């Protein structure tokens, strides 16, 4: 068991908005930080690496690595996008039903809705999708420490590993391709 | 954090300018005070400033220079007690060689400035290295400085706007020399923003004051979201590993009397401007390896997938035929008016730049077939035997010309 | 119609403490006797006591009046707060050791005496530990002045011997520094800015327990315990005021073994307290 | 308490000019009255001054001079009146033999006036000395003292800032002498600074005035905790059990102009500056024996902790490898501007101290090899017969460097 797969964050809300957060609004809140933060976590890792592959200027399979990192990092970086433009556009939204409506009958709504579009949005209910990604992330995890448990060429038997995930990668990269051919719109708009 | 090392006049002159517009963005006051409709500030300001028990912010700069007029002028400025006087050097007393020797005999004082400036920083990133490389003082300079810090500090990031002789018209007749070993040493040692006076100036047209204001625009929009945290792209890192030789362009270039012309700027026009040859600021179907583009303003990320999609499906761009850009948006200064509804700030790395080095080379065989201006090379000690240096660096470009 | 009134009598409550009755005085002058904050203090009255060593040293005429003399070597002090240091013992001692036993009380009236509470003893705890570390800069001062006087002796026996006290002070001079940052200045910028009734209690309860920083919980008690063979070995050193030069090569090569196992016990007890976490940064600098 | 021995017309500068340091740090009045502000202070004075029943404050001082006009001029300063007529000596009429000679002559006088300064102190704990070594007031008048006082007190620290005479410069002709006998005699009877013109002028550059005030502020804030009291470093004995030839370094060594530059001067930065050869204000793997650091101003022992640790990982320190530094805080006097944020001084015992003596060693031998200027030494007594002290203060000091 991973610590990452424990952490999260809590929040002792003061007495006003009691009524307004309760231990299940605030929970569905967690899980959202429990996953955005793994895509962060995969993608500050990821990028170290093209931070060492590009320092790593001084093998004609040693190039396999940044045509398969460049692969595994527009599938990754530009899934961290429409996230910055699903965010700031349902909270834009969330915001803007509040200056509007003096009943706060509203609020309660509005933000009710506001949270299960977030759930929905972001693929997180979605379990097929959310079970084929969910392989990426752990895959960029293997990729980026065999760049960096080591610093000379992929010789003892790691090219012999190397192969391993694009047979799967690219596999999984199609995979992904059927599945979105509602939302996914804006999604695959950006990797095309 | 991040540290400055500005050489030369050309250096000196582009450190002014860029921290002129940074003050100016950050609202820090001319003496290093901070106003008062920016006290509560939320832009963060340990990027580029520390500040100081009497409350005033320094910059994370250091100026170095063979010659003492510039920086005399500098501290003659209003903008004078602003810097840390004991971080700017000057020499107590126009050639490569002299330069790296000189290098060699100050490397005690400027080496200890550096350690003082960069044990003040908790998470330094990187460096960023300002100078011209033709001129005497900012190649060689520049190149010891490079070699002796990529051997120092093997950890950092080394970020440069290099400035290139013109060409079109004939600076420095021993122009080929310096730009050759200048550029030998950024292949070996620069980890990453070529600049160059001919296209500068031309789409300046269509004083060294306006043209290094430009320039000083140029890295102020680079740096932007570092200097304003967001949600994607918070490091230079980030920056780096997105496109990893530079080429740069910025749409709302416009003089302080042409804001008359108030056209409606979408995204999509701004990002398809910042694609032309015309705007990109320097001078076999060559094509592109990445580009990068910081819109700044109001947007919408529909407003993006849109122009991107439309682009694709016009392709007025080209790709490397062997290997699979990027929009990364970010929020202006809350002080400096908002004259442009929406602007764009573009790098990329294209494959034509090439040309350069294939020009200096040119001109360098051009000079190297009859022995012209090794006079005073021979003087210094590095070519006092030979010029095997020159060989070996004209063999590394001609390398990196056939890799491109 | 209730906790408006509450709120009221509670900030009339403590105010009336502060503006009044110089709460915050007495916390800023207890800690100027007891754990020895002042300094011409405790190097005035750990430098009497020191000078005699029974039957004498015991009685009410000669402990009861070098308080009185100390205080006037204090130059800070002698106000009303001054007064009500009773200077007692608690044992009476039959006869080369690190012990001392002696206790110093202050002393409260009515109004104050209900919330320093005459439990809060514990100062009385941490501050025979303070005085027994003086025992050490004082003894080894000694070795350091006793050995001035022997300088044309030059010889690898002199030099040689002295290093071992150079080694040996460094090692206190160390643990001191330890101590004069946890137990004084960072427990005390905490209860400073803290206060600004029944908190008071509290808060002061959290305050003293300076006695968690202060290797006298009996949780990290064996890290304590290695600290006596520690003492008392430089106390045998200053014994053997070149004679007997080779009984004290014995004595400094066994202190190397218990400093050098010291840097074990802290490390091995990191694993299961931030507050050692400093000790190690201390007593461990370019070494191992 | 302490007293303080100054011989020689730079010992009576050097007194004055300490003197003068003093009286601004604890608000004393050039007639030694007490300014209306510091009615209430806190610091101690009784360390250096004892007050009289004219409420008036008196330096625990004597005054030492074979001439007249040093002295006489002193009693022409504002601050003239401060000093005790009675202690001041001046002789009624540039040798060692010759001052160690009047030094046996006048012994009577001199004691008497330090037995009754010193019966009038309870805890006196040590004597400070300040002299120069090459002249023949400073050099012989010395070395009697400190022999007749190691015999009178054997149970009081003796300490002295002896000022070494300029090796790069060609000021005595006949400083190898005096040199090398008071070196024997420091050795032989000085329980603890050494100080050189060279480096101290050098380091002023990079008159007598401005030197010795640099050498009363390094004076003044080596006695600053003592003089203040905190918790640890509360007694001189605990100064010198913590490091026991010296040298020293103090960072905010800046002129009254130069306070322009408002450096945000961590604690971390000001004691790695202490560390550099360039700070040490005097001229084989050499290495360090100890280093202590006082720091005043505001500080966090969190930093200290963390500036100690990266410096130790750092190594840019060499110790011994036969045996396993200190940093001490004190507060900064409530008077005096705190133009610094927080201040350091550093005084270190280094082995590279032991090149001095090779240098006058070699001088020495440089001389003694053809008998020059022994005329006027064959004259005293000490040298009427032979100069067998000559050899025997050589041989000492050669077994000094050995030993090192």
């Amino acid at each position: 068991a991973s610590g990452w797969a424990a952490l999260g964050l809590s929040y002792k809300v003061q007495w006003p908005l009691h009524i307004l957060f309760t231990p299940a609004v605030l929970e569905k809140y967690n899980v959202v930080f429990k996953y955005l933060l793994s895509v962060r976590r995969v993608q500050a890792e990821l990028q170290h690496c093209w931070a060492l592959q590009m320092q790593r200027k001084h093998q004609t399979d040693a190039i396999k690595w940044r045509l398969r990192n460049h692969m595994a990092f527009l599938v990754d970086n530009l899934q961290y996008y429409l996230q910055v433009d699903v965010l700031e556009s349902q909270f834009s939204q969330l915001l803007h039903q509040i200056n509007s409506t003096r009943d706060f009958e509203s609020i309660r709504l509005a933000h009710d809705h506001f949270l299960s579009n977030l759930l929905a949005q972001s693929f997180i209910l979605l379990k097929p999708v959310f079970h084929c990604l969910n392989e990426i992330l752990d895959l960029c995890h293997s990729f980026c420490s065999l760049v960096s448990q080591n610093l000379g060429p992929l010789d003892e038997r790691g090219a012999a590993q190397l192969s391993i995930l694009v047979k799967g990668f690219s596999r999984q990269s199609s995979l992904l391709f059927k599945i979105l051919s509602n939302s996914d719109l804006a999604q695959l708009l950006l990797r095309l | 954090e991040i540290i400055t090392l500005q050489l030369g006049q050309c250096g000196n002159q582009i450190g002014f300018e860029f921290w002129k517009q940074l003050c100016a963005e950050h609202g820090i006051s001319p003496e290093g005070i901070v106003e008062e409709f920016a006290t509560e500030g939320t832009d963060r300001k340990d990027v580029f400033f520390y500040q100081a028990d009497d409350e005033h912010y320094i910059p994370r700069a250091v100026l170095l220079d063979l010659e003492p007029r510039v920086i005399h002028s500098i501290l003659n400025s209003p903008y004078a007690k602003l810097y840390n006087p004991e971080n700017i050097y000057l020499s107590e007393h126009n050639n490569w060689a002299s330069g790296f020797s000189q290098g060699e005999k100050i490397h005690e004082d400027i080496f200890d400035i550096i350690d003082r400036e960069a044990d003040g920083s908790d998470s330094l990133e990187g460096f960023v290295l300002c100078h011209s490389i033709a001129g005497g003082t900012g190649s060689g300079l520049g190149s010891y400085l490079l070699e002796r810090l990529n051997d120092r500090y093997p950890k950092k990031l080394v970020q440069t706007y290099s400035v290139f002789p013109n060409q079109d018209e004939m600076d420095v007749v021993v122009q080929p020399y310096n730009s050759l070993l200048t550029l030998k040493r950024l292949t070996q040692n620069a980890d990453c923003v070529v600049l160059d006076n001919t296209a500068l100036n031309r789409i300046a047209t269509d004083s060294f004051s306006q043209i290094n204001q430009l320039v000083s625009t140029i890295m102020s929009a680079s740096t932007t979201t570092l200097r304003y945290p967001g949600y994607m792209n918070n490091d230079l890192i980030g920056l780096i590993a997105s496109l990893i030789f530079l080429m740069t362009g910025y749409t709302p270039l416009t003089t302080d009397q042409s804001v008359a012309s108030v056209r409606k700027t979408t995204v999509l026009d701004v990002m398809r401007r910042l694609l032309q040859p015309k705007n990109v600021m320097v001078s076999t179907n060559h094509c592109y390896i990445a580009i990068l583009n910081i819109i700044q303003g109001e947007v919408d990320p529909t407003q993006v997938h849109k122009s991107l999609q439309r682009i694709r499906e016009r392709k007025l761009a080209n790709f490397i035929p062997w290997g699979p850009i990027q929009v990364a948006l970010s929020r202006k200064s809350p002080y400096l008016p908002s004259a442009h509804r929406v602007s764009g700030l573009m790098m990329a790395n294209h494959t034509s730049i090439s040309s350069l080095f294939e020009r200096t080379c040119r001109q360098y065989d051009k000079l190297r077939k009859r022995e012209a201006f090794l006079e005073q090379f021979r003087k210094e000690d590095m070519f006092k035997d030979n010029f095997d240096e020159m060989d070996t660096s004209r063999e590394i470009v001609q390398q990196l010309i056939d890799e491109y | 119609p209730l906790a408006a009134h509450i709120s009221l009598v509670n900030k009339a409550a403590v105010d009336y403490f502060f503006v009044e009755l110089h709460l915050e005085a007495h916390y800023e002058a207890l800690r100027h006797f007891l754990l020895m904050e002042d300094g011409e203090f405790a190097q005035s009255l750990s430098d009497l006591l020191f000078e005699k060593l029974p039957g004498e040293l015991l009685n009410p005429l000669v402990l009861n009046s070098v308080l009185s003399k100390a205080l006037q070597c204090s130059l800070h002090g002698d106000t009303p707060h001054a007064s009500n240091l009773s200077l007692a013992l608690k044992y009476l001692p039959e006869v080369p050791d690190v012990l001392s036993c002696l206790e110093l009380r202050y002393k409260v009236d009515w109004p104050l005496n209900i919330v320093i509470t005459e439990g809060c003893s514990k100062y009385s705890g941490v501050f025979s530990f303070l005085l027994q570390l003086k025992l050490m800069m004082w003894a080894l001062k000694d070795v350091c002045f006793h050995l001035k006087r022997t300088a044309m002796a030059g010889s690898v026996q002199f030099r040689q011997l002295q290093l071992f006290k150079h080694e040996m002070q460094h090692f206190v001079k160390v643990i001191q520094g330890y101590i004069a940052n946890q137990i004084l200045h960072v427990t005390w910028c905490e209860f400073r800015a803290r206060l600004a009734l029944e908190e008071i209690q509290r808060a002061h309860a959290e305050y003293l327990h300076a006695v968690f920083r202060g290797l006298l919980t009996e949780k990290a008690a064996p890290v304590m315990n290695v600290i006596h063979s520690i003492f008392s070995l430089v106390l045998k050193f200053r014994s053997q005021l070149h004679p007997n030069f080779a009984l004290m090569q014995q004595s400094y090569n066994t202190f190397k073994y218990y400093s050098h196992f010291l840097f074990k016990v802290v490390t091995k007890l990191v694993n299961r307290q931030p507050h050692l976490e400093d000790f190690l940064l201390r007593i461990n600098f370019n070494n191992y």
